[PDB]
């Protein structure tokens, strides 16, 4: 065998929502200053180290979740009186921050700068959808599907479906957002959003509220499932002349396959 | 031994006979449940016998002229290829290969291993000129087939296959350009990626299994050559479409 090799201390951003931000208010390294939503950028309060025990601090102060119970805020607070499991946090590749021993993921209610964040009862909303990186700024791409035709975008609280792939069409031009959302680049107000939990539901392009339906995991199998309902976004009946793409079943199946592709 | 195969004849093939077929040979070389985040890791040495340490991959010219490359099950490499009782094999060419892949053809080794960089020097030309897809598919079995296998035609042969193999990006770069029966180079960002296989490959092992961020970071690069760093695994996926890893460390 070979054992792999244990990380040291690396410093990233983190976004969420809107394409804001995580930060401490107004970079005061001082114990129990909140944690909240803010216009990213280059500033301390703004960056994370994070660490191999599973901790996440800037200016150095560890970065605790203060009281405990759904609806406690977060914060940050020295490292060694920093409460066990209050300073211990996850990061699946789901985008979300969970914190082990409670539970309860960083939510962040609305994406209005200066929104405090805080642990709440995950049920997996754009709103709980995190990404670490230090590039803050969402990739333009195609979603190539079903028969090499790239997903088309079409008017606010209208459907969305396949059509003839165009490098050029803004409709067709998706805007990746780290909340794990997918808005229109052209437009990033209004997020793929869906219609239903149960199988066939119709996926639209409503507005962008951190909605349960508007969280989207790209599954490294090539499929778009929706977090809440495991079902996952597909090319009805696979016609796609109906032009209608829903949540349904996994299946393994190419109707099923979406290839994210650069601008 | 009559290691398995796959085959894609261009002739009568269209977008999705490609995409079948890469998906056939990932099915094959990518086995064990050794994997983080859904995608597997290519077995290594160690863990891998003989009777399988190759696959072969038959692919068929317009003409019909047929080539057929063995694949390294233990990294997706084109080990060797052999046309109508010819073989070759790398100026490397392990004794495991030259023992084992097109028994009974003549054992002619070439003359620079597989390395890129060694096929773009004996090809007198670089990854970023020799443009792939449906016709200079034709053209490269064609010349290994005839013209006894030069680097230009491997060079083709190595990202239309392994590459796209392993990157769904690719994968899409050719099912498009077979599509639109157009040709392509490769461009920045897929050469890129094609240089940092085995680097994205120990940073998504040493973040684990349903880990996001990455202890350090990719150098990828966009189309104008600037440097894209990719931290996080979402954003590898997103933009590389990987669909193989490469083994480095095991899990911790
Ligand atoms: C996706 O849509 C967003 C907008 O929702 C685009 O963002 C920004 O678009 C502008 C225009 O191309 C980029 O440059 C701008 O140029 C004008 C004209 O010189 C100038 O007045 C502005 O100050 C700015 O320089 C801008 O770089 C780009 N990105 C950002 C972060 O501002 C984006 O370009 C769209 N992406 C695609 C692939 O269409
Ligand atoms: N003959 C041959 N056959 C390939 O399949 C191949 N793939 C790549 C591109 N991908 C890689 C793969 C592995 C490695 C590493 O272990 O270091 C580096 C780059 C470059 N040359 C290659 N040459
Ligand atoms: O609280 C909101 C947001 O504001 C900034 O905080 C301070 C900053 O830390 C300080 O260095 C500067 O002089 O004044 C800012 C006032 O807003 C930060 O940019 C950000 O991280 C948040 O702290």
């Amino acid at each position: 065998g070979e054992t792999c090799a244990i990380p040291a201390p690396f410093t990233r951003r983190i976004v969420g929502r809107d394409g804001l931000c995580v930060d401490v208010r107004n970079g005061y390294d001082t114990d129990g200053t909140p944690i909240q939503l803010w216009p990213c950028g280059t500033q301390r309060n703004q960056q994370w180290t994070f660490y191999n025990d599973k901790t996440i601090r800037s200016m150095g102060k560890c970065m605790t979740a203060n009281g405990l119970n759904s609806g406690s805020y977060i914060m940050i607070t020295d490292c060694s009186t920093a409460a066990e499991d209050a300073t211990k946090w996850e990061v699946l590749i789901d985008g979300s921050i969970i914190n082990p021993s409670s539970g309860l993921v960083m939510t962040a209610p609305s994406g209005a700068s200066r929104t405090t964040l805080l642990l709440e009862n995950n049920i997996h909303a754009a709103s709980q959808g995190w990404t670490v990186s230090n590039d803050v700024q969402p990739i333009a791409t195609l979603i190539v599907g079903y028969n090499e035709m790239c997903l088309q975008a079409n008017g606010e609280n209208n459907n969305v479906w396949m059509e003839d792939c165009d490098v050029t069409s803004v409709q067709q031009q998706w805007a990746l957002f780290d909340d794990r959302t997918i808005r229109v680049n052209n437009s990033r107000g209004l997020c793929v959003t869906s219609n239903g939990y149960v199988s066939k539901d119709l996926i639209v392009i409503r507005k962008c509220q951190g909605l349960a339906t508007q969280r989207w995991f790209f599954n490294s199998d090539g499929s778009v499932v929706n977090l809440k309902s495991t079902r996952v976004m597909d090319v009805k009946e696979s016609d796609v002349s109906l032009q209608e793409v829903i949540i349904f079943p996994a299946t393994g199946n190419p109707n099923q396959q979406w290839r994210t592709q650069v601008p | 031994i009559d290691y398995p195969s796959v085959s894609f004849n261009l002739a009568g093939a269209k977008s999705t006979t490609y995409r079948d077929f890469l998906k056939n040979l990932r099915d094959r070389v990518a086995t064990g449940t050794y994997e983080v985040n859904g995608l597997p890791v290519l077995r290594r040495e160690s863990e891998v016998q003989v009777k399988n340490r190759f696959v072969l991959v038959r692919l068929t010219n317009y003409n019909g002229d047929t080539v057929t490359s063995a694949v390294d099950v233990t990294n997706l490499y084109l080990v060797a290829f052999s046309a109508n009782g010819n073989s070759y094999f790398f100026k490397d060419a392990t004794e495991l290969q030259k023992s084992n892949l097109f028994l009974g053809t003549t054992q002619h080794t070439l003359s620079f291993t597989g390395n890129y960089d060694n096929l773009e020097t004996a090809a007198g030309t670089r990854r970023e000129s020799i443009e792939l897809g449906p016709n200079p598919l034709d053209g490269a079995i064609t010349s290994l087939w005839y013209d006894g296998g030069v680097a230009r035609s491997l060079l083709v042969l190595i990202q239309m296959v392994p590459e796209a193999a392993r990157f769904r990006y690719i994968e899409q770069e050719v099912r498009r350009s077979l599509q639109q029966l157009t040709s392509f180079t490769p461009n920045a960002l897929m050469l890129s990626m094609e240089n940092n296989w085995s680097s994205m490959s120990l940073e998504v092992q040493l973040s684990g299994d349903n880990v996001s961020p990455f202890s350090g970071t990719v150098q990828l690069q966009n189309y104008d050559h600037t440097p894209r760093l990719v931290d996080n695994f979402e954003e590898l996926y997103k933009i590389t479409g990987i669909a193989i890893l490469l083994f480095r460390c095991v899990a911790t």
